């Protein structure tokens, strides 16, 4: 696991992710803290979201545990930071890098999926009253994702 | 060339291959027909476990050959 | 009336109907040597109605080579008489008897007749009767490293289950007018041509829901065809299909008919020309015995081999067998005729016992009809095997010396083995080692470790443990039992109660491992297997791995510097469902069971742990306010479980349970339907509640309903357990308390600054001080499936079935709920016997020190379908480092405890490589991209000092080495893999 994790870390170091920056916590290779920048064409524009990544002992044969630490008002992210992403529960394969997961999370932030939601109330607001959803998302990203 | 794969649970699979195909192509076909990733497949022919990077003709796998698809178990 | 407290794991393999039929079947076993006693033991453990033994031959010393119920004080007594008493203890529901004489007409009392150690004329006489009276007949034989099985279940045997797999079921998306059934998105039906299916909940084609099975024509992994459904309708939408398994008729031939034209089962496709040879060889053995007063050929005797080959020629000519006899193989069969190996006995006894169960249950596909097996690759080549070395010495190992010789016996007697685990496979392995004579010499020793204790369900397949042993340590009982079997093991076995893992490296350290000869795993999880594999790779020890699941099993061997390790390959991982599916949209009973388990944890475990931690840690609140993902939840839990909803009697527990029923089965469903009404549509215009999403309906509490009352009882009992109150089970109090309940009004909410922190502080200071509550604790509920009085499985079953009723899912019973929630692994004694036999057949290869990789075999089998297969182990990959051949697995660098700078300079000067990353354990000791100040601080330190500083933990005194992982680049910048580093402290 150590060699795979270091190869991913070095690859991240070589080519910057631009919109993301992941690295080990202190000196522990099995605990990373990533940062995601809110997309410009999204309600979360100008926001910094912190994620915690926990690599299991069986990496890359088991998915990393990725949890949001910043509060976000999204139909697919609940109050515990759990992310409704298929590649993290049962579609994980030992061929996906952390950069791919970060790109998937950014794509999820750029457009939510209310047809298969994790938070039914936010999904209902999104489907019925779009403007209220926009206002709530901007308020939340100003209150929590900035500062 | 047509070959048969028998699983440890009794299922039978028919594959259309050629003698020049590599083991990787056979594993990809098995994944298409079963969804088992190639890295988790254990294929046995005539007491030899087939390894990636080699061809069928390396194992003398001819038409109507039977392979076994096996796996390890965690109980006991 | 099956005792599920004992047959728990076996019922998940066989079923209730199968065991009901088993409990009405009589088994006669002729012969009480190692093979016969193995078969009888497995049958007694399985649970047949009764067993009868017939073996009037007096005991001899050599019989102790594989008969573990015989002692040296029993010499001269008939074998059955001395074996019956010890067999009667294995299972209390199975009587065991002895008959001093057999008559043909007496055979009509038995469902199955097993024959061992009987001549061919007697076998013909017995089978001529059993065949025409429709009695199952099995005949088994074990000669040295050769074995044979024959099954004859009659001309009209009916098999109800042919593979032992669960029926296949799936969700449909559409059925066209021509019967082309299509699965949901990216879902495989898994059917085969000729299968039968039945449909339900099909909309648009009401005629398919009657329940008539239909033929299946597979047209791809996602679609199949059922025929023409023109009349029933034009097109069908949604619905589910379930496979229908139909009985089959198998016709067997008598032994007399099948001697001329046998039908073979091939255990190995690598040697397909041998079974025809063994068919002649075993008949020649019978003829030779008939011509010499029942005496077999003497070990490694050339005159007897020549006479035996003449008999083989005569038989082959008589049967018109157009097969060229392989003289070497046939004479090998002659040489080992008097061999009697406990490993072969275990393997064949497991197989034969499974066949007996098939005969008595009409389940699984039986062997049809001849099964000839050999393990001739186990014959030693590093010692002398001749007539002088293989002659009997008048000891209990004569049956093994007749095959391997006395020098190999000396090699076996000085083994130093390490057995990890003491379960079913561990017990079988210890028995095999005791019979083989392992570690009975001056320099021999056995070490067995296991941290578990004996339970009632373990007695069904761990035959070394008795009901009096429940609650004691497994390793101690196993060591005592095997010391009883072979008294020479007294003082040669050491038992530990330690779990093998990172925390026990002070006990199983360098000194412990340096003295071993081999390691055998008998574990039940992959984490421990990987850990032991890494330890064996580091110390360069042989490893024997084995695993079972129901009727399936496998065995693997890891040989230093020859093969790959256990962890070089990947197995399919466990399936975990999406969180969105479990939270809101379940469609299977498994989803509801997972939800119920999470509910159990969230109601009776987490809040109690939070309350207990609040009353112990002095700085719990401040740490939790910024550590946990929801401090508000923790504060609410503490408040509710301390002050707000603390029960003072059991009536308050009942009221709490009623409130929780409303919360989790009536109000959340109403909120969900408020968010997504049943008439709502997706963004593409499709209905929302279609396909995998099932529209739920709220539950109204009815006391007369069984599931509602079960949930209330279980929840109230568990709450009382948490608060230490006196629970009750009389329905009168429940009906009286719940009668006067006024539900609080509920209305779904439509939604529509920094004061929240002030509110959290106000809640925090409202809690009673920890000093006011000293010595007060709440008992958390720790999940336990094997106890039927703690209300754990009862609560999970009730909650799961209530949530299934919410979403119109078919509820399950306590049996399936316990299987799913408990993560129970189905287990069988027969599979355990087979895997132990295979492992002990590989062990003698390891002892002989065989170097070629074609001489080892990894084995796989499924007893439900009678499939056996073997394959050579995969050789360890090689690589080129600095123009040298390096083993990717078994090679390492050995360096002193130098500084980081000296290590880097050594790798630059010696290997011509630039070090880029250096890590140890779970820490990054060195990276090429670290800032220069940090490096300059970390460069002049020794590796041990650097590890201690970075990990902030001093090295233990028993620590004698460090393992480092290094990633380095070549001169051109190409990354080159290198073996790990072993720093000597
Ligand atoms: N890390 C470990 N170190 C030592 N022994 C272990 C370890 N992990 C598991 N075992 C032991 O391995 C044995 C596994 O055998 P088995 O699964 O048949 O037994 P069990 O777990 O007690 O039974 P069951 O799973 O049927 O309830 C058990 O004795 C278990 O205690
Ligand atoms: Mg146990
Ligand atoms: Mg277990």
């Amino acid at each position: 696991a150590l060699k795979r994790i270091n190869r991913e870390l070095a690859d991240l170091g070589k080519d910057p992710p631009s919109s993301s920056s992941a690295g080990p916590v202190g000196d522990d290779l099995f605990h990373w803290q990533a940062t995601i920048m809110g997309p410009a064409d999204s309600p979360y524009a100008g926001g910094v979201f912190f994620l915690s990544i926990h690599f299991p002992t069986d990496y890359p044969f088991k998915p990393p545990k990725v949890n949001f630490t910043t509060r976000i008002y999204h139909p697919n992210i609940n109050s515990n930071g759990s992310i409704c992403l298929d590649i993290l529960r049962d579609q994980w394969s030992p061929a996906l890098t952390i950069s791919k997961v970060l790109l998937s999370i950014s794509s999820l932030l750029t457009d939510p999926n209310p047809d298969d939601p994790l938070v039914p109330e936010i999904a209902h607001v999104y489907k019925t009253d779009r403007s209220r959803y926009e206002l709530s998302a901007r308020e939340w990203t100003r209150k929590y994702a900035i500062g | 060339m047509q070959i048969f794969v028998k699983t440890l649970t009794g299922k039978t699979i028919t594959l259309e291959v050629e003698s020049s195909d590599t083991i990787d192509n056979v594993k990809s076909k098995i994944q298409d027909k079963e969804g088992i990733p190639p890295d988790q497949q254990r294929l046995i022919f005539a007491g030899k476990q087939l390894e990636d990077g080699r061809t069928l003709s390396d194992y003398n796998i001819q038409k109507e050959s039977t392979l076994h698809l096996v796996l390890r178990l965690r109980g006991g | 009336t099956i005792d599920e407290g004992l047959y728990s794991r076996q019922l998940y393999v066989l079923g209730h109907e199968a065991m009901k039929q088993m409990s009405q079947s009589n088994v006669l076993i002729i012969g009480c040597k190692g093979l016969g006693v193995e078969i009888a033991k497995n049958v007694c453990l399985a649970g047949v109605k009764s067993v009868t033994l017939y073996d009037p031959q007096p005991t001899r010393i050599e019989d102790l080579s594989s008969q573990y119920f015989l002692t040296e004080d029993d010499i001269g007594v008939p074998r059955a008489k001395v074996t019956v008493s010890k067999l009667a203890e294995l299972n209390q529901y199975v009587p065991v008897s002895v008959v001093d004489e057999l008559s043909t007409e007496y055979l009509k009392n038995f469902k199955c007749v097993v024959v061992t150690e009987t001549s061919l004329t007697k076998q013909l006489e017995i089978n001529d009767f059993t065949h025409k009276n429709h009695i199952a007949y099995i005949a088994a034989d074990s000669r040295g490293l050769f074995g044979s099985i024959f099954c004859d279940f009659g001309e009209n045997f009916i098999c109800t289950d042919t593979d032992g797999n669960e029926p296949l079921t799936g969700m449909i998306a559409s059925i066209t007018d021509d019967g082309v059934v299509t699965m949901l998105e990216e879902t495989r039906h898994g059917l085969e041509n000729g299968d039968f299916v039945k449909f339900t909940e099909v909309k648009g084609m009401p005629g398919l829901n009657d329940g008539t099975p239909r033929k299946v024509e597979v047209k791809g992994p996602y679609t199949f065809s059922i025929g023409s459904v023109k009349d029933l309708g034009s097109a069908g939408y949604n619905g589910v299909f379930t496979q229908v398994k139909v009985p089959t008729k198998i016709s067997f031939k008598s032994l007399r008919e099948s001697l001329k034209d046998p039908e073979y089962v091939y255990p190995d496709f690598g040697k397909m020309m041998r079974p025809p040879q063994y068919h002649i060889a075993f008949q020649a053995l019978s003829a030779f015995a008939d011509a010499h007063e029942g005496s077999l050929p003497r070990p490694r005797n050339d005159i007897d081999a020549a006479e035996f080959f003449e008999f083989c020629k005569k038989i082959a000519s008589t049967l018109q067998f157009d097969v060229e006899l392989d003289e070497k193989l046939i004479k090998e069969i002659s040489y080992q005729a008097r061999g009697d190996l406990v490993a072969m006995s275990a393997f064949l006894g497991g197989a034969v016992a499974q066949e007996v169960l098939k005969a008595t249950t009409s389940k699984f596909y039986p062997l049809k009809q001849y099964f000839y097996f050999d393990s001739l690759e186990s014959l030693p080549s590093s010692v002398t095997i001749s007539e002088e070395t293989c002659k009997p010495r008048g000891c209990r190992y004569d049956g093994q010396i007749a095959v391997f010789g006395s020098e190999f016996q000396e090699k076996i007697a000085s083994l130093s083995t390490f057995l990890v685990g003491a379960g079913a496979i561990g017990c079988e392995m210890l028995k095999n080692w005791a019979m083989m004579g392992v570690a009975t010499g001056e320099s021999g020793h056995i070490s067995v470790t296991d941290m578990d204790s004996i339970e009632k369900s373990n007695l069904n397949r761990q035959f070394l443990f008795r009901p009096r042993d429940v609650g004691k340590l497994k390793s101690e009982c196993a060591s005592t039992a095997v010391s009883i079997m072979n008294p020479s093991l007294t003082g040669k076995i050491t038992s530990y109660q330690e779990r093998v893992g990172p925390e026990s490296e002070g006990i199983f350290g360098d000194e412990f491992f340096e003295k071993l000869s081999l390691v055998t795993n008998a574990l039940d999880n992959v984490e421990a297997r990987m850990y032991v594999d890494r330890r064996c790779v580091f110390f360069e020890k042989p490893l024997l791995e084995s695993g079972t699941l129901g009727t399936k099993g496998n065995t693997q061997v890891v040989v230093p510097h020859l093969t790959e390790s256990y962890g070089s390959s990947q197995d399919p991982p466990e399936k975990s469902f999406p969180i969105c599916t479990l939270k809101n949209f379940p469609n299977r009973i498994e989803h509801t069971i997972a939800w119920a388990r999470d509910l159990f944890e969230g109601l009776f475990k987490q809040p109690i742990d939070n309350v207990n931690m609040y009353l112990s840690s002095p700085n719990f609140l401040e740490t939790s306010l910024k550590t946990s993902s929801n401090p508000r939840e923790v504060l609410e839990n503490i408040r509710d479980y301390l002050v707000t909803e603390k029960p003072l009697s059991f009536e308050e527990c009942i009221m709490w349970a009623r409130l929780q029923f409303d919360k989790f089965f009536n109000n959340n469903i109403q909120q969900l339907l408020f968010n997504f009404p049943k008439d709502s549509v997706t963004s593409t215009g499709q209905p929302f509640w279609s396909g995998p999403k099932r529209a739920p309906t709220p539950l109204s509490f009815d006391i007369h309903n069984r599931e509602h009352f079960d949930f209330i009882v279980a929840a109230a009992s568990l709450y009382a357990f948490n608060y230490g109150l006196k629970s009750e089970t009389d329905p009168a109090i429940y009906e009286r308390v719940l009668a006067g309940y006024n539900p609080p009004p509920f209305a779904p909410k439509s939604g529509i600054a920094n004061k929240d922190k002030q509110e959290l502080k106000s809640i925090a200071d409202s809690l009673p001080p920890p000093s006011s509550l000293v010595g007060f604790r709440l008992t958390p509920a720790e999940f336990e499936k094997d106890d039927d009085s703690n209300h754990h499985i009862d609560f999970i079953t009730a909650a799961s079935n209530l949530r299934a009723m919410n979403y119109d899912i078919t509820p399950a019973d306590r049996f399936k709920t316990k299987f799913v929630a408990g993560k129970i692994v189905p287990a069988m004694c027969t599979s355990t016997a087979v895997v132990s036999g295979l492992v002990c057949l590989e062990l003698v290869k390891l002892v002989d020190g065989k170097k070629k990789i074609e001489e080892y075999k990894n084995g796989f089998f499924n007893l439900a379908i009678g499939l056996f297969t073997f394959s050579d182990p995969i050789a360890s990959p090689k690589m080129k480092v600095n123009g040298k051949e390096i083993d990717k697995i078994w090679d390492r660098y050995n360096l002193p405890d130098c500084t980081l700078q000296e290590l880097i300079d050594y790798f630059q000067k010696e290997e011509g490589l630039e070090v880029t990353m250096l890590s140890s354990g779970v820490s990054l000791l060195y990276a090429n991209f670290q800032p220069p100040k940090k490096l300059a601080e970390r460069l002049p330190l020794k590796i041990s000092e650097l590890v201690e500083q970075i990990t902030k933990k001093k090295l233990e005194p028993f620590r004698k080495h460090l393992v480092l992982e290094i990633c380095c680049d070549d001169a051109n910048g190409e990354d080159v893999e290198v073996p790990f580093i072993c720093i000597k402290l």
